[PDB]
């Protein structure tokens, strides 16, 4: 099937960078639709806007997964 | 848009805790340098080692409707 | 300060054992009313896990929510 | 305050000055030693003292006399006496140029070694108030993106100053090479730009720190009113700095002084409440809400920023200064971070301040504030101030930020010095290059990065006797290529050997461990 | 046990006490292994009957059920095997050594007197088979990777093995001297169909109807 992937754009492209255990990762993630279930980031209004041969603008959603690390002594 | 804790257990006892930051940005463009960010997870929580995995999720069908979809099942 | 940070603390601690609780026994309920416009889902396997748009290594994790507000009426 | 005595550590074990009724409690380890001492021909009843000690030198701010004397604190290099009370000080150009930010509003640029006030500027035309500070912070740090140019935040009750082009290098050359001309046009040539906070911090800003953490440059400044914490950063498209990060005034109202040692931002809120912050989200990591702290200072056997990151947590002996029961005396504790046990007590005057020392000060300052011994006179009224000197002579107390902060090299003769355990130091500086072995992997051009910490790890193995211990460290150490890690356990497993032919072969779990490891060695090449 | 010449009751005594820590360090242990090793090896000759080829398997089963077998001379077991006609036994112990350096030094020494299409047939007929069937492939990728490092490719070029080391110049990402060995000494074919191959392996596959010149063409540009 590596010629379905190679013709069609990931949903999501996903790096995690992590040491040893998974509990502390940094995570760069790349979606063409949005990844949040509770928040909708402004795409523009395709109202009055291009109606015409020309293409629709996309905006491509990233969301970088941080954290900080406390030690429980 | 989400703030995780997860706790650090070593042999079945708390050692600690992340407390996971997810941030989200809409922006057309994306490029970033793997080695920032490599370089990024060694000086934020002071590890040694870093490894990369890489996910990907292509989406090869959908089922399509002649109207807007209601239905849980597809 | 001191009892509404220590005491909420532990009683959201209970919380969530009670919680852990009913769903090893069991039986899964619906989304627990810690506060008036917080609550918690204890999502495992076999619920939706919106985590799993952003990270794939969450299964069984506690989800946080406003709730669900209904419309007003006259 | 013009009477200076300046005393070595010769004069500590010989005469005192102090108040009375003051209880120690913990280990002789903890030395006060008496450096300097400058007594005034009136005894001021609330004198409002400051002492900063830089890597330039050392500044007392009195009411109105600016004392700076050098790092040691035994030579008197200026003694300025103004009409006006100083604010804020800082130093800069190896000393050799004296900042005075006096209340009215006036910054005067002073060559040190000549007596001259070079440049005075009113930076700002409006006195607010002549009995409190109108300058809070005087923050200089080095530029990186130009040489011998300095770039300079001065925290205001309104907002902040950005000053920059401060190109005192070439300042003090023109002042060498005679030519106070291009002097003066340099010194017109600085460039100043205020930034206000008038529309975050309503009521003042009080405390300013600046770093240099994620490639950019986190200013975080604590202040009253609608929101206590301000991160700006410079935005790289134009001239300035933008608001990045705001934490509202609900939790924390604000911030009175902060301490950034590295990626812990030690926040002291307005309730005297010290926490621990990671700066990098601003998220509670901590908080020490029993010890009500009027003043915090945290110092170290400081080597290199990147020494904390890799030695644990017990980095900073947190000097605190508690406010007690007695509303006369205050409370110097050096506690362990972060469990808070008592390492040292102190009993200090009512009037006594921690000198805001950098981050390259090894030893403790305190401004301490000594009353004659006269019934006339109330013990809140200062007529002496004494310079306090906590150095941990004793070992096992400097030995503590020897091994943490990587300074294996001045920790050996530490250990030589006092008769201590050097194997110890051999142990840490093994597990130091155990991790540096894993700061490498299998690439074409780290070859010999690695290879040459391969030697060092075997010449600290052959100066380790434990044979315990270095049979761990080889079963427990990260290795990139298969042929060493073969030799390295063919070795392990001959030191192992070797020591069971004279002791009737006993059993350890060096050798248990290094023979599953064994087991697994060849299964590893075969499999993967 | 020894003493009485039970060599088979001993070597089973030996195996169903291999797992416990504390009889690992008899004294006699790894003198027990040895002789147990050795003696059925030192019993036989050319040529093999089928008994004594499963007790030569057994012998070498019997080293690598050994804990401690790096304890072991196995440069004296290689060499008896050698003494019966065994280069791909002989190889077998001589790979399981603990020693990198000795282990590399003996092994060229070895692979370089023995034909490798020989001990490659040996390994198919008879180490495949029982338990030594997922060693005797590292044993081949050995054996294969020596061959690619000497330039050997005319040993089995002739024999059916040679598209076989074609394979493992696929996955031991070792293809670059098989690939100038056929682009220069032998017919450009076989380097265009192995280098089709290898795009074809790695993702980045070469559009067909190419001629072989373009084809390694594009590999030697790929190379830098």
């Amino acid at each position: 099937v590596k010629n379905l992937y190679q013709s069609e754009k990931p949903q999501k492209w996903r790096v995690e960078i992590y040491s040893g255990q998974k509990k502390i990762k940094t995570v760069w993630q790349l979606s063409d639709s949005s990844p949040i279930d509770h928040l909708n980031f402004h795409k523009p209004d395709f109202s009055e806007l291009t109606l015409n041969g020309s293409l629709e603008e996309r905006i491509f959603f990233t969301n970088m997964v941080t954290c900080s690390q406390v030690h429980f002594k | 848009c989400w703030l995780g804790a997860e706790l650090i257990t070593t042999n079945n006892s708390i050692t600690g805790i992340v407390l996971y930051v997810v941030s989200c940005k809409a922006d057309k463009n994306y490029s970033v340098n793997l080695e920032n960010l490599k370089n990024l997870h060694k000086k934020r929580h002071h590890l040694s080692t870093v490894t990369s995995k890489g996910f990907a999720q292509y989406e090869l069908f959908k089922s399509s409707a002649l109207d807007d979809t209601i239905t849980a099942s597809q | 300060m001191w009892e509404r940070l220590n005491c909420a603390a532990e009683d959201f601690y209970s919380r969530l054992l009670q919680k852990f609780n009913e769903e090893k026994k069991g039986i899964r309920k619906d989304p627990f009313l810690y506060e008036a416009d917080v609550q918690v889902q204890l999502i495992s396997k076999g619920q939706p896990n919106p985590l799993k748009n952003i990270l794939n290594e969450n299964d069984i994790v506690f989800i946080v929510e406003k709730v669900p507000l209904e419309k007003e009426e006259t | 305050w013009n009477d200076i005595e300046l005393l070595t550590n010769d004069d500590t074990g010989s005469g005192y000055l102090s108040v009375g009724s003051r209880k120690e409690h913990g280990t002789a380890l903890y030395q006060v030693d008496l450096l300097v001492k400058i007594s005034s021909e009136k005894a001021s009843l609330n004198p409002k003292i400051q002492a900063c000690s830089l890597s330039d030198g050392f500044i007392i701010v009195a009411d109105q006399s600016v004392i700076l004397l050098d790092s040691i604190c035994r030579s008197l290099q200026l003694h300025l006496v103004f009409d006006t009370e100083v604010d804020v000080v800082g130093l800069c150009q190896e000393g050799k140029f004296l900042l005075v930010g006096e209340r009215s509003g006036n910054l005067h640029l002073i060559h040190v070694t000549s007596k001259q006030t070079l440049l005075t500027n009113a930076f700002v035309q409006k006195a607010n108030d002549e009995n409190r500070r109108t300058y809070q912070n005087l923050v200089i740090e080095k530029d990186g993106s130009n040489e011998g140019t300095y770039y300079m935040l001065l925290l205001t009750y309104s907002g902040f100053f950005c000053i920059t082009n401060l190109q005192l290098l070439k300042i003090q050359q023109a002042i060498e090479n005679v030519d106070f001309s291009t002097a003066k046009k340099l010194q017109g040539q600085i460039k100043s730009s205020f930034i206000s906070t008038e529309n975050y911090h309503t009521l003042g800003c009080l405390s300013l720190v600046a770093g240099d953490l994620a490639s950019e440059v986190p200013v975080i400044i604590g202040g009253t009113g609608n929101c206590a914490f301000s991160k700006w950063e410079p935005d790289s498209s134009k001239k300035g700095m933008t608001v990045k990060n705001l934490i509202d005034a609900e939790i924390i109202k604000g911030a009175k002084k902060f301490q950034l040692i590295d990626n812990l931002l030690f926040v002291l809120d307005t309730d005297n409440v010290l926490s621990l912050w990671d700066i990098y989200t601003l998220t509670p990591v901590w908080n020490w809400p029993s010890l009500h702290v009027e003043e915090f200072l945290l110092t170290t056997e400081a080597d290199s920023p990147s020494s904390v990151t890799w030695q644990g947590i017990t980095n900073l002996k947190l000097i605190a200064l508690t406010a007690s029961a007695n509303k006369k005396m205050k409370n110097l504790m050096v506690y362990s971070l972060p469990t808070m046990e008592i390492l040292y007590s102190l009993e200090v005057s009512s009037v006594s301040s921690l000198v805001q020392t950098g981050i390259s000060t090894d030893t403790i300052y305190l401004l301490e504030g000594v009353c004659k011994n006269d019934p006339k006179l109330s013990e809140d009224s200062v007529s002496v101030l004494v310079l306090r000197c906590l150095t941990e002579a004793l070992p096992e107390n400097r030995l503590s930020r020897l091994l943490h902060k990587h300074r294996f090299a001045e920790a050996e003769s530490f250990a030589i010095q006092f008769g201590l355990d050097v194997e110890l130091v051999y142990k840490v500086k093994s597990n130091h290059i155990l991790e540096k072995l894993a700061l490498s992997s299998v690439d074409a051009s780290e070859q010999t990065e690695w290879q040459q910490l391969v030697d060092d790890a075997k010449e600290n193995l052959h100066k380790i006797q434990d044979d315990e211990f270095v049979v761990n460290y080889c079963l427990k150490a990260q290795w990139i290529t298969y042929e060493t890690t073969q030799e390295m356990l063919n070795y392990a497993k001959t030191r192992l050997l070797k020591k069971e032919d004279k002791t009737a072969l006993i059993y350890s779990d060096g050798l248990k461990e290094v023979l599953r490891a064994h087991a697994k060695l060849t299964t590893f090449y075969g499999a993967f | 046990l020894l003493g009485f010449n039970m060599i088979p009751y001993l070597r089973k005594v030996l195996k169903a006490i291999s797992s416990i820590h504390s009889l690992w360090q008899v004294p006699y242990f790894s003198k027990a292994w040895q002789r147990v090793i050795q003696i059925p090896l030192l019993s036989a000759s050319c040529p093999l009957s089928p008994d004594q080829l499963s007790d030569c398997s057994e012998s070498l089963i019997a080293v690598l059920e050994c804990p401690v077998s790096g304890d072991l001379d196995l440069i004296g077991v290689a060499r008896q095997y050698i003494q019966l006609e065994l280069p791909a036994f002989a190889l077998a112990c001589l790979m399981l050594m603990p020693h990198s350096e000795k282990r590399h030094q003996q092994i060229k020494n070895f692979l370089g007197s023995c034909d490798p299409q020989v001990i490659l047939k040996q390994l198919e007929e008879h180490m495949n088979t029982g338990q030594l069937a997922g060693f005797s492939h590292q044993i081949r990728s050995l054996i294969l990777n020596n061959i690619i490092n000497k330039k050997e490719f005319g040993i089995l070029a002739k024999t059916k093995y040679f598209q076989m080391l074609k394979m493992h110049a696929m996955n031991t990402n070792n293809i670059t001297e098989l690939v100038n060995y056929l682009a220069n000494d032998l017919s450009l074919d076989e380097a265009s169909v192995l280098i089709t191959e290898y795009s074809k392996h790695c993702g980045k596959p070469v559009p067909p109807d190419t001629a072989p010149c373009e084809i390694l063409k594009m590999f030697l540009s790929g190379l830098s």
